[PDB]
């Protein structure tokens, strides 16, 4: 037939790993951005851009190494490897940071190759797409971490580095700059994460221990058929159980699980929605009535003052050496401390 | 003032409970 | 020292949504009490 | 169904749904001009980013004057 | 003019009326402190 | 086939060895030898400062 | 030369070359 | 013309003949041979 | 019966209702227009133009009036604070009476249409059945679409039958409504060149009509028309939510990195601004050039305008505020009464000490006075700190430069940290805090509360695109497989 | 034509 | 110039007797859709 | 418990609708004056 | 702040008449 429909007829082919139409964007994209990661954890410095040291290289290990953000001279650039700050050369694009540029949006354009992917297959099995909306969570999530806050900022710069030592340290600049934890998009999606895995544990318990007695075995892995048109587990049961324990239960397995799809998707876009908040310096940071009570009062103190003095403290602390850039010089005398107070 | 708008929602959301609770649709095989 | 509109807005914000689904729920039932 | 004069006026307008032209009809005409909108986003966006630099250009406030 | 026939019933069963309530609850309780400030 | 991979991959291996040992991955990636990350001239962490001079910037910043 | 093939060598010799560079890496003098 | 623009309109030939051309090569290739 | 969440979806195969329904969401958006706008102008207060302009007092669809022309009251002022004599009918009042008219006329019309519903217009003439033929009315749409966007490039903002544009100078001292002539070089295509939105809109304009006449006349591929579903509304309506998220994406971008169609007038200081010193650069420039002249110091600086003083402060930076501080940026530090002048902070040496400014990241910063050499001279100890750089103790005076400390010399330790603490944060200002019950903590401007409103839209809008593509591509298989 |  | 309360007052006093007046009249209409 | 043969349906016609709407936007019109005083 | 209540309500109360009048249960002889 036509080359589309040849071409068409040879990305569907039932072989161990489909392709499909999205693959062309997904494959090479999440294949450039995985090993662009291990290239820049494995060899590429941070020392022209951070003033650190962030490659197995120069002696770091899985935690302590990562693809560290651009230098923050470079701004919002897309630091293309012709770029005019690079102008081609490989080893100047790799000490200004321009690897997690590279990393950064192939991987976006992954993530949207995947998405596109799970489309695909659930348009080839005739099932409903409700994942690729499922993974609209994830990809909102590196979307306003990853892109729309350092966008909002002043540059690449304070966007997350590709580390575990790196996320780590993202997350106490964020809630000492930002309050994140008082944040309420922020409690939102804490609460989605958290109920996300109580509903995964709560289900696979209780369907565990509401199975039909179908085999003679002990084990009983071995009683459930691939093709089994009857419940392999007794939903009666379950609804009684937490009806009478619990309170409520749930009676619509359907029900149950579109609200174990739902709880983590919507905790994921709350938490973006509050970190596109963050991107503009928009933070729920303090609360005035207290602020003022505090002023007032020299006698009243809560949790959330503490709180305060303790990302005063990170800031203060962290601010030397997080952003070498800004040439910060902070004296002894005018750190925080809690014998200074 | 505040305090008693704090303490109103608490209390209609733990009424909002008993009520889920306690005047449920009660379940039936169908 | 706390705010104004603030506690209109909470009241509001409670009572429209809450006025909204007490009122689909009566329909509802109504319909359900009619046809049986 | 109603008829009126803006009805009756409006009518062929509305009148040919579902025609379709014959297999891929303009499709190249579409994919070509697809890509050169594609183009200009890519030559307009890496203006604003500064990665490109058209001559006679200052992407800065201080080109306003 | 005349009965359209796209007209449809609406439904909220008990369930959707508690779910709605807590969650309207929970969000007031959640945002109060901020509105407040 | 394995007799392939027999050779194909201990060779490999040793060439991922080699790139590090010689010195070619400092050179590729421009990686700060322990020996180079503080100049006599420059005593403190450099750190571009300008986006469209940042090749001359590091070239001067490595050239010692 | 398959799909299946050439995913797996693009997986593999560049995962042979980073094994070889760690395992030198282990052994500079630091 | 800046260095700017013709490094823009090098990368665009080098996306048409390093990833565009070959990877579709491949498919109507093997396409029309499968 | 419906769920809640479906409801709508009633008007799904009925035209008629469908359009009455957009006909009441139009009305209830112009009828929003216009109530905002006469609230703002309630609120607005013209009396001090350069000092309390308009994006220090929360005012948020004012701005757009002004960008496209409308400037005036009827009374009797106007933005630029220049008394005009016959305001006109296209004041701002007009204008939210306009709005709120034809929001009344919009939600007439779609009584009239939700009540007559079933028209022949709507229904197939091959099949009764109601439908809608999407590509043409596509064509059609496209055709009004690029008609109204000539108009507007050509003649409402060229000045050939309109007011023009808001066009501002580089530091937004002398800006107002003018015509501009299109730019069709390359020069068109920078964001901060308003001869670019003229240009822009005539031929884009020109390039729309030409494609809605291709789009009436030519019927689409059959292969197009099975694959993108144009058979079907859901898909017209993912694809719309698509384009408009992207729309979302591209004006928040411009608003919070700054364009010719956000001038800094009306929506007020981008924080790249306040970043790289946008302003203080050129405040010592002038500076420089004054004293270059022969002018003394105080001269120099009783030549910067205060307009120019009071955009170089990190109070008027749009990422200094905060998702529930509520209010105008007034109602966060008060309102500036006048500048009080560039501060000088000598120690008993004589060096010249320079206090750091305050970046946006810090909600608290320390207070810094450094020497041309950048040397820590003198301090303020956090709390209550052992200090050996006290400004107490190593006796800063400071020395105000223009405004209204013009020639005074403060040397008691008190009033030297507190001017030093007050220009941390860029040019010191003179607020008073008792009209509007300020809490001095700082606010938002109108730029930052729509880049972060229309960001969360774009993202809620790609969720929805998401979702609403995947309903129209999957729809066979929606009650279940 | 017309799409079936 | 009274407080938020008169504000409260007003717009509650108001919109607890509409909305309540608004689900009656729903509720009936209700029954007679559903019995016809 | 059990059914309760006590059950009444409640109607409210339109007319009605519109006489209590109408009251209680006429009395809030009146008594805000008084409230805001 | 106040003149805004007493448009709202001025406003809600021609907006009931005119609903009132428009959208009234239309008389039947039955
Ligand atoms: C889900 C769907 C999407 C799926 C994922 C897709 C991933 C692929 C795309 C990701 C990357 C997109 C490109 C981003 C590049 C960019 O942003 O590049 C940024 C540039 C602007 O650059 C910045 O501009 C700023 C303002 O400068 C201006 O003002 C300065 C004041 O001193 C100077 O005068 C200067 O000369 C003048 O240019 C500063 O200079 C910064 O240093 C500089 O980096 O904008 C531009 O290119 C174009 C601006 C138009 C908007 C387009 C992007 C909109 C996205 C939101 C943008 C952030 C808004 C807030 C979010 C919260
Ligand atoms: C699915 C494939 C895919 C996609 C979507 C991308 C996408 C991207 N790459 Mg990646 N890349 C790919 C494959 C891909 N790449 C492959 C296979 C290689 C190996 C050769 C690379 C190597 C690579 C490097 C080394 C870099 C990128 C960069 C980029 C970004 C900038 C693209 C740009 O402006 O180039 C401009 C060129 C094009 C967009 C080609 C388009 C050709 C047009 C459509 C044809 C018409 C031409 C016209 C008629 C002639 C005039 C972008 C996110 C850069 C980046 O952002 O890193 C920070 C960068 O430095 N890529
Ligand atoms: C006669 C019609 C008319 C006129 C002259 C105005 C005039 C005005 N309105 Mg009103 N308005 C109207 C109708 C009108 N309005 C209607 C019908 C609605 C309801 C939807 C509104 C809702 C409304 C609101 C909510 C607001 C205004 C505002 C304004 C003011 C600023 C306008 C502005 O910046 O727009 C900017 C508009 C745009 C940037 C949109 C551009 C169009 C996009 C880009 C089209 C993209 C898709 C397109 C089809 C692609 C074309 C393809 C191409 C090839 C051709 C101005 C005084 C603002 C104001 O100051 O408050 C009073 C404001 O906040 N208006
Ligand atoms: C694109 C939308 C948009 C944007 C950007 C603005 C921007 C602005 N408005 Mg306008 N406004 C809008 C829409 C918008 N408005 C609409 C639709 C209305 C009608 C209700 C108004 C009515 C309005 C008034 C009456 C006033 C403003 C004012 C302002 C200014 C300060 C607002 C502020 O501090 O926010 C503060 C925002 C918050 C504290 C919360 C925002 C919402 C957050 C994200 C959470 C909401 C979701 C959450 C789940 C709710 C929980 C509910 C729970 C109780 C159940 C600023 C210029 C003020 C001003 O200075 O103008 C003179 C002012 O007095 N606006
Ligand atoms: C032009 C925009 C547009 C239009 C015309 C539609 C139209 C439709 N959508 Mg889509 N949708 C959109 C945007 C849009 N949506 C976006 C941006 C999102 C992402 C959040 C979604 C997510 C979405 C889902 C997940 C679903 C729909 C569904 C529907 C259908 C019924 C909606 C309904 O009855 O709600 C009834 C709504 C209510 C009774 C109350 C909702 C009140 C919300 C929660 C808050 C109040 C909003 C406030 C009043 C105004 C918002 C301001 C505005 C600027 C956003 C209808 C075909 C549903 C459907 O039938 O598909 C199967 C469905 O399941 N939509
Ligand atoms: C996670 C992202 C994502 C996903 C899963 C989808 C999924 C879908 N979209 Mg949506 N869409 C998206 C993002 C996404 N879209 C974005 C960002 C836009 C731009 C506003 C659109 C615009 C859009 C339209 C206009 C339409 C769809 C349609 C569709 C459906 C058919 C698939 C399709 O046409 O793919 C679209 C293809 C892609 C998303 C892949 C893009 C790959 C680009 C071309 C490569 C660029 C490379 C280049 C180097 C970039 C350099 C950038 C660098 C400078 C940073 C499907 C439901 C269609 C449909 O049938 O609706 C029901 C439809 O009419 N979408
Ligand atoms: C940190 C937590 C976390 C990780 C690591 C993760 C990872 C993954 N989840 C996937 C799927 C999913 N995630 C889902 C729900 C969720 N996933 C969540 C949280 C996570 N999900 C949460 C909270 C939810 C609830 C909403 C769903 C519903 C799916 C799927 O359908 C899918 C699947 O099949 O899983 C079973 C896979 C996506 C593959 C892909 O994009 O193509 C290839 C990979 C690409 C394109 C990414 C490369 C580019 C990335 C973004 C940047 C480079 C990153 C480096 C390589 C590594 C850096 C490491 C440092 C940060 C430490 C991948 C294994
Ligand atoms: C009826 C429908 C609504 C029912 C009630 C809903 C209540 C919940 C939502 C309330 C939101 C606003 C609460 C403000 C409380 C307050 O203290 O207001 C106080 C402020 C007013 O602030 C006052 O202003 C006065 C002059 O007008 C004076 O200057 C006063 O000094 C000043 O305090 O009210 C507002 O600013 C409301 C602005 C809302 C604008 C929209 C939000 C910003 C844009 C984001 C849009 C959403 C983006 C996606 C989010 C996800
Ligand atoms: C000894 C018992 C101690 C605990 C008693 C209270 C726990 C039970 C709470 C019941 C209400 C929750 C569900 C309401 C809504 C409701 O009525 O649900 C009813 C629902 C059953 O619905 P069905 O399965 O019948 O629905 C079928 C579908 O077709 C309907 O759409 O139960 C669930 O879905 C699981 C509930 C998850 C549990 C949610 C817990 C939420 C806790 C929130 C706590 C806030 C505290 C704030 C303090 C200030
Ligand atoms: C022991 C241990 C314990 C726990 C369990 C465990 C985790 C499984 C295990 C770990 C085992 C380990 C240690 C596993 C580790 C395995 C490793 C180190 C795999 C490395 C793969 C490198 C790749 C894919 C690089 C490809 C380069 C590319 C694409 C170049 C890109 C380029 C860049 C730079 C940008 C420019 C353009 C181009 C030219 C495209
Ligand atoms: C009828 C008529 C016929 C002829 C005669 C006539 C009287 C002259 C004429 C009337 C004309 C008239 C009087 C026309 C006037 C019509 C009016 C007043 C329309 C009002 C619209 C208000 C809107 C859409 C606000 C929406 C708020 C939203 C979406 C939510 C906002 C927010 C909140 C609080 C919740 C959280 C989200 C955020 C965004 C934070
Ligand atoms: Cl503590």
């Amino acid at each position: 037939r036509g080359w589309f429909d040849l071409a068409d007829d040879w990305l569907k082919r039932d072989r161990f790993v489909f392709v499909g139409w999205s693959g062309l964007l997904l494959f090479p994209t999440s294949y450039l951005s995985i090993g662009g990661w291990f290239t820049g954890t494995t060899f590429v410095t941070s020392w022209y851009t951070h003033g650190l040291a962030s490659s197995y290289l120069e002696g770091c290990n899985f935690f302590t190494a990562a693809v560290s953000t651009p230098a923050n001279s470079m701004g919002h650039s897309l630091l293309l490897l012709w770029g005019p700050e690079a102008q081609g050369d490989f080893t100047r694009w790799c000490q200004i940071g321009g690897l997690w540029a590279f990393c950064a949006l192939h991987g976006s354009f992954g993530l949207i190759g995947f998405c596109l992917r799970q489309f695909e297959i659930a348009r080839l099995v005739g099932i409903r797409p409700y994942n690729a909306i499922a993974f609209s969570g994830p990809i909102a999530i590196f979307v306003s971490v990853f892109l729309m806050y350092p966008l909002g900022q002043a540059s690449w710069f304070f966007a997350p580095s590709l580390g575990v030592a790196a996320i780590f340290r993202f997350l106490l600049f964020i809630q000492g700059f930002h309050n994140f934890t008082l944040n309420p998009f922020h409690m939102m999606g804490v609460a989605g994460i958290l109920g996300a895995a109580l509903l995964c544990a709560i289900h696979g318990a209780t369907v565990q221990n509401t199975i039909f007695e179908d085999g003679d075995a002990a084990n009983t892995f071995r009683a459930f058929t691939p093709t089994q048109a009857e419940e392999t587990y007794s939903m009666v049961t379950a609804n009684r159980f937490w009806s009478q324990i619990f309170g409520v239960a749930f009676s619509n397995k359907r029900w149950l699980h579109f609200f174990m799809l739902f709880v983590p998707l919507a905790g994921l876009w709350t938490s973006a929605i509050g970190i596109v908040g963050l991107a503009l310096n928009l933070r729920a940071y303090d609360f005035v009535s207290q602020e003022l009570r505090a002023a007032e009062d020299p006698e009243f103190e809560t949790f959330y003052t503490k709180n305060i003095l303790l990302n005063e403290g990170i800031r203060s602390w962290m601010a030397a050496q997080d952003q070498p850039h800004e040439n910060f010089i902070f004296p002894e005398e005018v750190l925080p401390r809690g014998n200074a107070l | 003032m505040e305090t008693l708008v704090y303490t109103f929602l608490l209390i209609g959301t733990l009424g909002v409970l008993f009520f889920a609770v306690f005047f449920r649709d009660p379940p039936r095989i169908a | 020292n706390v705010s104004v509109a603030a506690y209109l807005a909470v009241l509001l914000g409670t009572f429209v949504p809450v006025v909204f689904l007490i009122t689909l729920f009566i329909q509802s039932e109504a319909r359900k009490a009619a046809e049986s | 169904a109603l008829r009126t004069r803006l009805g009756e006026l409006l009518r062929p307008l509305n009148s040919e749904y579902g025609k379709v032209a014959p297999g891929w009809g303009t499709t190249p005409i579409m994919g070509f001009v697809m890509l050169l909108f594609a183009v200009f986003l890519l030559i307009i966006l890496q203006i604003y980013n500064s990665s490109l630099i058209i001559e006679n250009v200052d992407v800065d406030w201080a080109s306003l004057g | 003019s005349g009965p359209n026939p796209n007209k449809q019933p609406v439904e909220l069963n008990r369930t959707s009326l508690f779910w709605g309530l807590l969650l309207i609850f929970v969000l007031a309780v959640l945002f109060s402190s901020y509105f407040f400030n | 086939y394995w007799i392939i991979h027999s050779i194909t991959i201990p060779a490999l291996f040793v060439a991922g060895w080699l790139f590090v040992s010689t010195g070619l991955a400092y050179d590729i990636f421009g990686t700060p030898r322990p020996n180079e990350y503080f100049t006599q001239e420059r005593q403190q962490v450099p750190l571009v400062n300008d986006r469209f001079s940042a090749k001359q910037e590091l070239e001067d910043l490595t050239k010692g | 030369f398959t799909f299946r093939w050439l995913a797996i060598h693009g997986l593999a010799v560049p995962t042979v070359f980073f094994l070889g560079a760690i395992t030198s890496m282990q052994f500079i003098q630091r | 013309m800046t260095p700017s623009f013709s490094a823009f309109i090098n990368s665009l030939l080098a996306g048409l003949f390093i990833v565009i051309i070959p990877i579709g090569t491949a498919l109507l290739i093997v396409s029309q041979s499968d | 019966g419906l769920p809640w969440y479906r409801v709508h979806t009633v008007v799904l195969n009925d035209p008629g209702r469908l359009i009455a329904v957009h006909l009441m969401h139009t009305a209830l958006v112009a009828g929003w227009a216009g109530s905002m706008a006469l609230y703002e102008l309630a609120v607005f207060d013209p009396s001090d133009p350069v000092l309390n302009p308009m994006w220090r007092q929360g005012m948020f669809v004012m701005p757009f009036m002004a960008r496209i022309g409308v400037t005036d009251s009827w009374g009797g002022w106007s933005i630029t604070g220049e008394s005009v004599a016959n305001p006109g009918f296209w004041s701002f009042e007009g204008v939210a009476l306009a709005h709120i008219g034809l929001s009344g006329l919009l939600f007439l019309a779609a009584v009239w249409h939700w009540v007559y519903w079933d028209l022949e217009l709507f229904r197939d003439p091959r099949t009764g059945n109601p439908a809608l033929d999407l590509p043409k009315i596509f064509g059609i749409h496209l055709l009004l679409s690029g008609v109204l966007c000539f108009g507007f490039g050509a003649f409402h903002v060229t000045g050939a039958w309109g007011p023009g544009i808001w066009v501002s100078d580089a530091y937004g001292i002398t800006g107002k409504v003018q015509p501009v002539a299109p730019a069709w070089g390359p020069e068109g295509f920078n964001p901060f060149n308003p001869s670019g939105v003229a240009s822009h809109h005539i031929a884009a304009g020109i390039l729309g009509f030409a494609a809605g006449i291709f789009h009436i006349a030519v019927r689409p591929p059959q292969r197009l028309y099975r694959a993108l579903r144009m058979g079907n509304i859901e898909t017209v309506l993912s694809s719309s939510i698509a384009a408009v998220f992207w729309s979302a994406f591209i004006t928040t971008g411009t608003m919070w990195y700054g364009s010719a169609t956000t001038p800094i007038e009306l929506f007020g200081p981008t924080r790249y601004q306040w970043d790289s010193g946008y302003f203080q650069q050129e405040i010592e420039r002038r500076v420089e050039n004054s004293l270059n002249e022969g002018l003394s110091l105080s001269e120099a600086w009783s030549r910067i305008p205060d307009k120019l003083a009071f955009y170089d402060y990190v109070g008027n930076n749009p990422a200094k505020g905060g998702l529930f501080r509520a209010g105008p940026m007034n109602k966060g530090d008060g309102i500036a009464e006048a500048w009080l002048g560039h501060p000088i902070f000598q120690d008993k040496e004589g060096r010249e000490l320079t206090v750091r400014r305050m970046p946006a990241f810090f909600e608290t910063f320390p207070v810094i006075l450094v020497d041309k050499d950048g040397i820590i001279r003198a301090d303020i100890p956090f709390r209550r700190a052992e200090s050996k750089y006290s400004i107490e103790q190593v006796g800063v005076t400071t020395s105000f430069y223009g405004g209204k400390l013009n020639g005074q010399v403060f040397t008691d330790a008190p009033t030297v940290k507190k001017y030093a603490r007050k220009a941390q944060l860029g040019e010191v200002m003179e607020f008073d805090r008792t009209t509007l019950e300020s809490d001095g903590v700082f606010r938002s401007s109108p730029r930052g509360w729509y880049t972060f409103g229309h960001a969360n839209f774009a993202l809620l809008f790609f969720l929805g695109h998401l979702w609403h593509g995947s309903r129209t591509l999957f729809r066979d298989v929606f009650s279940g497989i | 034509v017309y799409d079936e």
